[PDB]
């Protein structure tokens, strides 16, 4: 680590304060979870929301697919943070997002 | 996100001195003031319910078109949004009165509060009368000598106005 | 917001999505693309009724 | 708002798919649930004016404290805003038939009722009331199918009173 | 994100009045045009692929500079986003085609799609010219009486029509 | 596998919420459905030999290549796998009919398709068009809305191997 | 979480064939009779709020050490969690109840549930009853045949009860 | 792209560290490796167009019934897409060699492979045998060395496409 | 921005959403007492601020003779000037914290990015460590009482963040 | 992130053809010289503690106002942040070093960081002054003949000279 962060400074947003439910029901985004992996199609569904959600669906090729960590998943090894952090730190993320900004 | 402390230290700091004998003294006369201060925050706090429901009877009284249909309070959710910002509002004014700095009301609840309300379409005008009404309730409470030791408190009632008075116009 | 058990989502309302108004790049020039005014100076390969 | 087609097309578009046969069969559904709920709509949109009268009278005979002085319900303009929230609820009602959908409901009326009812001091069970008063009456006005959705739909809004 | 009906709702509700009757038969010719609604949605989505093909077919054989050396379609991998967008807006002119509303499109394809293109860097005509051969295209498979119980709806066609030009024009 | 009433169920216990009015008519919808759609498998389970007959040589008409020697085509062993495959493709659209949903056929046939049509080389043309020819003679053998029905789920077979 | 359908195919399934006509005609049944079903998951699933009141004030009547303190149900937090596994169980007999399987319910929660109430100290028997008793105060609605067309329950009743039956037994 | 240089500078820059001996380690073998691949760039660009008729004409040969009317391989106009295809994958297999990675290739050409492939129905397969064709002719052009590294890149390929 | 009593009151008051509850006004009044032997031990601290400066480099030359020989850190005018600056800059951060009743002047203005600054100039810990030390043994004179506890307090604090 | 060998791939494929005979000589004499690329990236990368503290005890022997009270580089954690930037820097200038080409350092680093220190109140002469300082100071290390053969570096000097001016010019 070391020196600590800068100040937040906040600002109003819509997440910030969200104790009355949306406006809209299908308007909220799907909340996948654990259970969802249960199924099969439900966990290809999961994984394809998953690269949706990271990789922006454009990304979503068979040259980007990470299979070692759908094949942890499927196992039930994986956490769904820690596969959201391995698609965060992979080579397909790095070369198409942050090398470019 | 400072006390009146803070403020002094930083701005001793920043000119890079130690506190003097009079910053001292009005420093020490702050914590003494702080009994006063604390029963304060707790008559905002513990009447908060009574003073939104006062500031939305009185605001809704007397600007009907919040409430009719096409209205920015009617859907019954839009009312529900209105009282919570109230409390938000209520809160963060509170935080202000216990710390002594409007510091915590300025950035953690109305840094961008104005432009939201705009792209929303909620007439600010409305919002900042609302806050003014709230003050009007909470000064009534703040006020009552109830179960509470007489003193002076007039500081406490103009710094609770000037926070209430930087909410709205904010808002505004 | 999510834990370790949910998968993220935005938070907002979605009738305003993320990934449509924030691409991966936005407004630099890439190596291996062109510049629009530009034209391909390269092997035809082929006249197709030009 | 929710309804069939709408959670439909949300369903098809979190999956980044086209719709597929369950949703088009889902769809049908809906559009064959539309005639009897259309009728529905119209025979309490032509008879809302005795449902709402009907309703108020009903909260202030189950209450009667209410109706007396220093009590909430007093006044001619506390009745007069009881009777505009009854033809506001009927009115929701209504939505719901039309659009086969607990859209309307859910998001005007459901959607913070609870923290309106704390902070105006309005006790859910006279709208509960008025709902089982308004159940009661669509149970002489509609039958068949208009009659079941109707009621579907005032029992949603009672559960979500309630 | 709003259909027909729930449009009409809103509106109603803005006024802060009941459904009309007129309104309750214009909803009620709606849902008994449903089914061949239904057919024509079907449609799309069984001829998607033939529909994707055919657009980029006669677009890259319209306009070479996209699949060359530099172009913004040369790669396989932005010829591969190039055909994922296709699909995208024909997906959602179908959403709309269902919903019988083109908040879809406007809502979650729509918004700031042009600004995304320029920021890209992407030709935002060649994109509409994409999205008119794609109408073109299912404008042939819409027609098409194979299968399907015979009969007029032309009101579909136009509405299909009306949604792709949308789409272009909010992109071009 | 996923059926309607999969979906109602799976979704309820997701938010561990009682169903709603759309979950429980929509399985209505599909009760209703069932009656066309099972007379349609049983017409499809009385033909399989012919249907599977004709798909191999209507594949061998589309793709004569096939068929010479060095090609998957050649040889008995070989066509009577792609009888058997094609008896595959028709037993799970008469599955998919029976579940008024794609999910046998999802699991069944879609779930890792093109990464084993790949490592064995089999052409998937070869399988599109001869899903074509079956749904050709569907659109004989069976008639009205359960016509539509084997169709659309024999569409979605296509719509999965392009 | 499986169908009736869904077990049929996948037996026909397992033995290689194509769904018998045998199986055919007992789906068949099965759908014919849907709105059966439908009705008394429906009544369930609207009057499940009562049974539940009912339900807890009778646990409460017969089992008496829980209410006063020392017994595992006597915070108000645990009245909370009692009410929310009461009425989770209560919605699993529904859903086993309409898709007319119990692998809907055996695969979900009662698997761990055992382990759960072994970790947990509280009486498994007594769960049991609680299941049988509300399934009776459940039944009583499920009898209510007003304001809905009449006619035949007696399948629906038999199969209700075998599930309430093997929950009770499974976590016995 | 990726080659060994960049590969080493993003490893050091995803850990934010500065580049230490490994990483020069592996920057000098490239460096050393840089002379044959260099050579291998040179004789197949010299020779592109011999490689690249003689590729397209592997590919008629492996499929003649490509060629036949209503097929992928009919016209002056597909043929010459043969050809610029076939040239595409020269250009970044000689591209890979210079850069001494796959990154070219990578980038260019196996990057969304699979997709254009199946949306314009490509058989991989004719870009095998081109490519079979190409490392058959690399060994008579090139020797010893140079040869293992364009074998190396055009397996890369191969491996990528099938 | 610091951390300090009220401060992080209003911050976990804050994060929950909620108003200030009984116990966070209560730990408000504790500060609010605490505040007055704070501002003494301020005062008393701040009015001997160049004798104990002083006192400090004299006996952090004297602990460590061997940095005064040529060719060290301590040899020179402006190394010297740069350690009574130094000391200096710690005792007034003391004050700072004493008046605020919390760490946050010195966590923030001193302690937070102090072993970098030393590791990059080759500042030894240890002379700041026995200068806070006579610091130490020259406020247990200075003051009486509540005062002086207090002032160790963060006195030790810092030494603890030096070692 | 390119190097010199990407850079010229993607020109050459921009003009969508083979790589000239020149392009590739030019390339083949880079790789010659890349072992002595190398003995100055890891003199660089080395001595970065020295070239730091050597940049660091000139700069704030020239600039005195920073670590004055109120100064930008007053405090720890400030003075902590000012060491840390000059290492970043110092590290995208030894992989653009490595690579031959500036697009690593001005696309990693450069790109937008004097808006950043605009934003921070940072005085960005001063960031490009020690900029300076570390140049010379490296200089100083990369021309250290000893423990190495020795050659002509002219080169590879005036590269890294160009790498740290464009550096200066970027920040100021
Ligand atoms: C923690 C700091 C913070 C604050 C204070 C804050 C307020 C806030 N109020 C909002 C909406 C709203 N705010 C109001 C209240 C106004 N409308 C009527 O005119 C009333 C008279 C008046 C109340 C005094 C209403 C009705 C909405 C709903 C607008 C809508 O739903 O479209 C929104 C937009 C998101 C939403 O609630 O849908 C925000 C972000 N957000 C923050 O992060
Ligand atoms: C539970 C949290 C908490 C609270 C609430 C608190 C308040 C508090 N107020 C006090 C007296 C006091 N309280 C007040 C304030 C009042 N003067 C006017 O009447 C106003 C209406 C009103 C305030 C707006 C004053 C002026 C004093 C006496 C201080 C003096 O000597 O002037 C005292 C000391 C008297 C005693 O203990 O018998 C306390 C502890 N302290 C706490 O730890
Ligand atoms: C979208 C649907 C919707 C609902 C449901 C709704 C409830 C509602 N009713 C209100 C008025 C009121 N409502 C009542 C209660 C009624 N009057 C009594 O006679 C009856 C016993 C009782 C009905 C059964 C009263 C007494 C008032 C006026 C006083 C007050 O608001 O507290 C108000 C406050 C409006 C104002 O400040 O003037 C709300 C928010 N608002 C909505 O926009
Ligand atoms: C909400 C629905 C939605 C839409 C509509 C959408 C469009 C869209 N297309 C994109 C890329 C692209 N779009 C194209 C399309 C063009 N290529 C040729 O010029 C054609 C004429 C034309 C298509 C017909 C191309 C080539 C790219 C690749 C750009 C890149 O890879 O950087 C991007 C950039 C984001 C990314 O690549 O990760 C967006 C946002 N994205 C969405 O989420
Ligand atoms: C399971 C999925 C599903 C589908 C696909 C569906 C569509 C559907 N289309 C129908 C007839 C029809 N379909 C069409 C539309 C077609 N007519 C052609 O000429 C046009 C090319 C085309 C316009 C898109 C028309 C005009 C009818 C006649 C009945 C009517 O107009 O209401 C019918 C009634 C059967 C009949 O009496 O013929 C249905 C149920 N419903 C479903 O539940
Ligand atoms: C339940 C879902 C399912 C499907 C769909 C299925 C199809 C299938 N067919 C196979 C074999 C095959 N299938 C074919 C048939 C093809 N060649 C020609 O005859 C025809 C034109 C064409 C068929 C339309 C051939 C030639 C093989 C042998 C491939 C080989 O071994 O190289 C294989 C590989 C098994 C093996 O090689 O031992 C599969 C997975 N299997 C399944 O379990
Ligand atoms: C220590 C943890 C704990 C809490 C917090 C608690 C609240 C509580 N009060 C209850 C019943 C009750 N609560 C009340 C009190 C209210 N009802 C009337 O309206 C009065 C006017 C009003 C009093 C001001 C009454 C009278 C009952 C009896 C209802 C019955 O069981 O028949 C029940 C129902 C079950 C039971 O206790 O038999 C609970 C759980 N119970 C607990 O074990
Ligand atoms: C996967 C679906 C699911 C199941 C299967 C489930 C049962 C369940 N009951 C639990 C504890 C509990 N279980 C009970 C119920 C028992 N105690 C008495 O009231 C009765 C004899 C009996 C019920 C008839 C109670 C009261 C607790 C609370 C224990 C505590 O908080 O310490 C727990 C521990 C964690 C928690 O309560 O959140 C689970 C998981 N909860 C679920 O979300
Ligand atoms: C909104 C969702 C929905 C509901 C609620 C629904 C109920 C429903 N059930 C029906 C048929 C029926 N439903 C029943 C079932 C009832 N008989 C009694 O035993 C019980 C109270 C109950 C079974 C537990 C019966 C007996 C019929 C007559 C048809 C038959 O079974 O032969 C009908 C057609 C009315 C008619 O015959 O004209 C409706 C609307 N349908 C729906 O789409
Ligand atoms: C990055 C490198 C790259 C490659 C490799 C590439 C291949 C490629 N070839 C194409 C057309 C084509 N390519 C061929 C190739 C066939 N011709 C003969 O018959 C052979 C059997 C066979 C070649 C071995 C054919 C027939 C077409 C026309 C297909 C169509 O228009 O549908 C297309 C469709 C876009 C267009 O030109 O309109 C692509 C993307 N594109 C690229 O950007
Ligand atoms: C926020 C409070 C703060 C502190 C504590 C601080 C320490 C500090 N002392 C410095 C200089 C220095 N300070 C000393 C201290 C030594 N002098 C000797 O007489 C003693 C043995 C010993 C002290 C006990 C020395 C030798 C240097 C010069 C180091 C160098 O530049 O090489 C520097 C570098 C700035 C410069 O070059 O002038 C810092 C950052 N800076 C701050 O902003
Ligand atoms: C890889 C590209 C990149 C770089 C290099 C970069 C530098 C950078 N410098 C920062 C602050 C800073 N930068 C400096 C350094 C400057 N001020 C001093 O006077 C010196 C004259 C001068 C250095 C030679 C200082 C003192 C701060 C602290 C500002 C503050 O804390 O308020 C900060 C934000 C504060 C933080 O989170 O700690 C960043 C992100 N950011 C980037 O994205
Ligand atoms: C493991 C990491 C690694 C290191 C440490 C490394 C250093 C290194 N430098 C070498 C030659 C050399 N090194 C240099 C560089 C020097 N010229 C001037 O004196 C400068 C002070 C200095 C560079 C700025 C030169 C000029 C040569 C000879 C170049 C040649 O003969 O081609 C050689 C080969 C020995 C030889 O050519 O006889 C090595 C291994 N190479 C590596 O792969």
């Amino acid at each position: 680590m070391g020196l600590p962060l800068l100040d937040t400074k906040y600002s109003s947003k819509p997440h910030r304060v969200a104790s009355i439910p949306a406006v809209n029901a299908e308007d909220k985004p799907w909340v996948l979870d654990r259970y969802d992996l249960r199924d099969e199609q439900g966990l290809q569904s999961f994984i394809f929301a998953a690269y949706r959600q990271i990789f922006s669906e454009h990304l979503i090729l068979e040259s980007n697919r990470q299979t070692e960590l759908e094949s942890q998943l499927r196992n039930g090894k994986l956490l769904v943070k820690d596969f959201v952090r391995g698609l965060g730190k992979s080579e397909v993320f790095r070369r198409l997002v942050l090398e470019p900004n | 996100m400072n006390d009146v402390f803070t403020r002094a230290i930083a701005q001793a700091d920043l000119k890079g001195s130690f506190l003097l004998e009079s910053d001292l003294d009005k420093l020490a006369s702050f914590a003494k003031e702080g009994v006063k201060r604390l029963d304060a925050v707790a008559a905002l706090t513990n009447n908060a319910p009574a003073i939104i429901s006062d500031a939305a009877h009185k605001l809704f009284a007397e600007q009907q078109e919040l409430i009719q249909p096409g209205g920015n309070a009617y859907p019954h959710r839009r009312m529900a949004a209105c009282l919570r910002d109230m409390e938000i509002i209520l809160r963060y004014v509170s935080y202000a009165l216990l710390a002594g700095d409007a510091s915590v009301l300025d950035d953690r609840c109305l840094n961008g509060l104005r432009e939201t309300y705009n792209a929303l379409g909620t007439p600010t005008q409305s919002v900042a009368r609302a806050v003014q009404l709230m003050k009007d309730a909470a000064m009534v409470h703040l006020k009552s000598t109830a179960n509470v030791t007489v003193g002076d408190c007039s500081s406490l009632y103009s710094e609770a106005a000037t926070y209430f008075d930087k909410a709205a116009a904010s808002i505004a | 917001a999510f834990g370790e058990d949910t998968l993220p989502y935005q938070r907002r309302p979605l009738s305003q999505p993320f990934n449509l108004t924030t691409p991966r790049l936005a407004d630099i020039f890439q190596d291996d693309q062109r510049s629009p005014w530009e034209r391909y100076a390269g092997p035809k390969f082929f006249v197709g009724w030009k | 708002s929710r309804t069939v087609i709408t959670e439909v097309i949300a369903t098809a578009d979190s999956q980044g798919r086209f719709l597929n046969s369950t949703e088009l069969q889902a769809a049908f559904g809906r559009f064959e649930r539309a005639v009897p709920a259309i009728e529905a709509a119209r025979a309490l949109t032509k008879n809302q004016d005795a449902l709402v009268k009907g309703a108020v009278q009903a909260v202030f005979k189950k209450f009667p404290y209410v109706t007396q002085p220093g009590e909430k319900g007093y006044g001619d303009s506390n009745q007069a805003k009881c009777a505009r929230d009854i033809g506001y609820y009927l009115r929701f009602i209504t939505y719901s038939l039309v659009a086969s959908g607990t859209g309307p409901l859910d998001d005007y009326v459901i959607a913070g009722l609870r923290e309106v009812n704390r902070a105006f001091n309005l006790n859910p069970l006279w709208y509960i009331e008025a709902l089982n008063y308004i159940k009661g009456e669509t149970g002489k006005l509609l039958s068949g199918q208009s009659k079941t959705e109707a009621l579907l739909y005032i029992d949603h809004a009672i559960n979500a009173l309630s």
